[PDB]
């Protein structure tokens, strides 16, 4: 197989900036390198074929260049409608292979926001049902990633954690949630459980007790 | 006007098979190769195989040979990919796309078919109240909610006080458990003084399973 | 972009494309410099250039009684000519330094 | 066109179409070499002059072979065309071969 | 069954034109090039030009451009070469030949058309005796005739022994001359009679010539 | 133009010998070299195309080889049906050009034979007609290559000489003839004229005088 190394894996730039993406093949591919654009929920679209040729109807802000193993894709003036993931693909020999993709975003200048964390113990009713779920709800954070760690007393919890992907709220900040599954025995045999959420080097910690 | 149209979303058990169709128009169906490319959730693109309807010649990625079969029907301008022994890693959006061979590009793509491989079956949720603080006051507000546990498939919707309460309501996207079931929570943040007077009810609607539960959330 | 008519006139050949230290230790040591032409195959040619006008003795000094000289080679390259299609290639020959050797003047 | 295959529009496997057109150092060197003529009438260039170092060692100022220093061939990867069987205008293949252009003198 | 058939032999004066035809069969006439090549006397082939009947595209050797015109008629599967301002040096056998382009070879050839360009006109020969002097040689000099051939016999065909009729020379004037000689015993020269019978059909000439031993 | 040098221009060899002809182009012609055969009285025929490929039906005693600018044609075992003129031709670029040819003949076990020369002076009757022709008849020679020189007294005569090509007699030796055209004045203003025929290094001479 021909392996395609695409770089960088993501980038951010302002409206009207010039963006350059790189793709390197594991052997010479004789200009047979195509570029695709994919927006969230949509089919990819062919933008450039055979290194530098534009598909019908594609804006001329998109161009490509290179030779041998080393190819580039360039957006001359970045527009909002260009936010997307871009992929290279070699069309030299089977199997057809893709680069890993470059996710392209706009710089917004949006300020850092720390997460609000709300932790709920299991309800009486669920304990009635012989189940126990701690619920850690995380909201209003930017940028849009967090790491979540759970503790039982002072020890890392190693099992029963399920955490969502971060997702964008209507106010342009992000949310996620994490769920700790326990037996009601586990829940009662510890003095406390904690949900610790780390965002940009600062950790917000909430704890609950039976 | 060159166009490809695919069949609709599919949900399958592990070990089952799926057959997706791709209906071509606006060009000479027998003279162009049609391919299938997939995308797993959050991942990149992966080529599966291709067929020339005219001759019935096929090429598959080695990974899929023997497990994917592509066929074409000239009388209907329709190409099929069948994928057997489905495993959870086969969950993906599957695209068909026309492939002019000279430059080796997919120039026109179908709209995609979502294939979910899951061991779960239709199931309405259990709803549990998430009692507000007790420990309350701070900025004078408290948080309460409902835990909507163990349902399939998506979606569930939630409202508070039959839609009369929208202020400070935050319904969170669901987590997908390894069991295949989803769970979510909805919370609302309300004044602490109002907790013993004002009533709080969460309205949990899951259509696929005809579930409608209303749940009183008590402070205690 | 032209066409391969059966005729094959003017004449062409069709070419099937494939499914794929001394510079430092030498008495006339050399640097390699990268030549890149994105319309040529090979696109990248590494050309030699001798470090010094003289050679290097056993104590590692540059004595001018002996000369470092570049060894040259005529090599074949393909040039993809305008309009830049799979069928627009031309053969060309270029002279390139492969390394340096040590000679008595 | 009798005897010689044909290619499709498809151009798969990938092909290129190529338009057809229209010193003393070896003796004075401390690692001297001989040139030997290599001829292959199905290759372009048909004739390649390949270096071969006279000795395993290098030559001092008094013209003797001292074994503390080594004569080594400077090799170059070069492109050639090979007209492969069945020997048609469309049966060519690119090849890269390693050839000695000369010899240089190196500390082991 | 791929076949090319040409018109017949031609004789022209300098300054005239000649038009040779080449009738093709056994293949798709429109899709192959047809060429004209000539063979001047002795040795040597020379390419003149070619035509693709389908399109009417032509290519000519630079030497002939403007003087040779090739045309083709798809309705008759026939190609024509017309060559104007003929000069002596245009004397040659002209061939048409089909030229598959991939290898650039003439694979099938017509039978040839002999084109003689000469300022001469039909002319019977003057015959002169070549007087002799144990054997001797005598003959006749057959001078200044056109075109070939002449035939010669001795004593109305009664004498064939030791007769040698030599091939003609072609003079720069365009006329031919030849000689016929017979070698006979010397004792017989004053007794036996020797007559050469010179027949030139094209001109209707028949001359009989007594060869006398001479003033010696 | 691409110039084709073919060598030799002619040759003779015995039945069953191996014959080699060379052809060289003025630039690389990429194996686009064809060979034609023209037997006496017949149209040329394609024998070999693209350097080494045999046209349908051609005997396999014929072959070709080479590359670049340098090509050969070989007859492995020369047969009597192979007497002909052979031509090379490049099919690389316009105009299509030919080598000068090689005329191929058969030697039989045949010994060198010197020419017999008979020289005749002008007749009285032609002198009457104010013309003068000397007639030099050359016969029974083998091989077929002769040179003819004429002299007036001892001085070479260039003007007025017409000489035939050599041709095969009914025995397998050759004949030719040479004719010297003079004014009757020229004929009478010299003491003698000679016809000198050189055949493979040796001459035969005849002389005549007005008498």
């Amino acid at each position: 197989d021909i392996q395609m190394t695409q770089s960088p894996s993501s980038l951010s730039a302002s409206v009207g900036d010039r963006v350059t993406i790189t793709c390197q093949a594991s052997q010479d591919i004789w200009w047979y390198l195509n570029w695709y654009q994919q927006k969230p929920g949509k089919a990819p679209k062919l933008l450039i074929y055979y290194t530098s040729r534009l598909h019908s109807g594609v804006p001329s802000r998109f161009s490509g260049s290179g030779s041998g193993t080393d190819y580039t894709f360039t957006i001359s003036s970045l527009q909002p409608e260009d936010i997307a993931t871009y992929y290279c693909q070699q069309g030299f020999y089977l199997p057809w292979t893709f680069g890993g993709g470059t996710k392209v975003e706009i710089k917004l200048g949006q300020p850092k926001a720390a997460p609000s964390v709300t932790l709920f113990p299991p309800s009486s009713e669920e304990l009635q049902a012989n189940k126990a779920t701690l619920v850690c709800l995380i909201s209003d954070f930017y940028p849009g990633a967090v790491t979540v760690a759970w503790k039982a007393d002072s020890s890392p919890v190693k099992a029963g954690v399920e955490t969502t992907t971060p997702s964008k709220q209507s106010n342009n900040k992000y949310a996620a949630s994490s769920y700790l599954s326990l037996t009601p025995e586990q829940w009662k045999s510890h003095r406390s459980y904690s949900c610790q959420v780390t965002h940009e080097g600062s950790t917000v910690e909430k704890t609950v007790a039976p | 006007q060159v166009k490809l149209v695919q069949s609709g979303a599919e949900v399958k058990k592990p070990g089952a098979s799926v057959k997706v169709s791709c209906k071509a128009s606006g060009y000479t169906f027998s003279s162009y190769w049609i391919a299938w490319v997939r995308q797993a959730p959050g991942q990149g693109l992966e080529w599966i195989g291709e067929i020339l309807p005219g001759s019935g010649s096929t090429n598959y990625a080695q990974k899929f040979q023997g497990r994917a079969t592509m066929t074409a029907d000239t009388s209907t301008s329709t190409v099929y990919m069948e994928l057997s022994s489905l495993r959870s890693e086969d969950t993906a959006v599957y695209y068909c796309a026309r492939f002019p061979y000279y430059y080796g590009n997919w120039d026109v793509w179908g709209q995609g078919t979502t294939v979910t491989v899951s061991s779960a079956s239709t199931k309405g949720p259990s709803v549990f109240p998430l009692a507000p603080s007790s420990k309350s006051t701070s900025g004078g507000t408290a948080a309460l909610g409902c835990l909507v546990k163990d349902y399939f498939p998506e979606p569930v919707t939630v409202s508070w006080n039959s839609g009369a309460l929208t202020s400070g309501v935050h319904t969170f996207p669901a987590v997908l458990q390894s069991s295949g079931l989803y769970s979510l929570s909805s919370v609302v943040t309300v004044p602490s003084s109002s907790l013993g007077t004002q009533t709080y009810i969460c309205n949990v609607n899951h259509k696929p399973s005809n579930t409608k539960v209303d749940k009183r959330v008590e402070p205690k | 972009c032209p066409n391969s008519e059966d005729k094959n006139f003017p004449r062409t050949v069709m070419v099937n494309l494939n499914i794929h230290d001394y510079y430092n230790r030498s008495t006339s040591p050399w640097n390699l410099h990268r030549n890149e032409d994105p319309e040529r195959y090979p696109s990248v040619i590494w050309e030699a250039k001798c470090r010094h006008l003289g050679c290097i003795n056993a104590d590692g000094n540059v004595d001018y009684h002996m000369n470092s000289v570049p060894i040259q080679q005529e090599i074949l390259v393909l040039r993809r000519e305008p309009p830049h299609c799979p069928n627009s290639f031309r053969l060309e020959k270029i002279l390139v330094s492969v390394g340096c050797t040590c000679v008595t003047p």
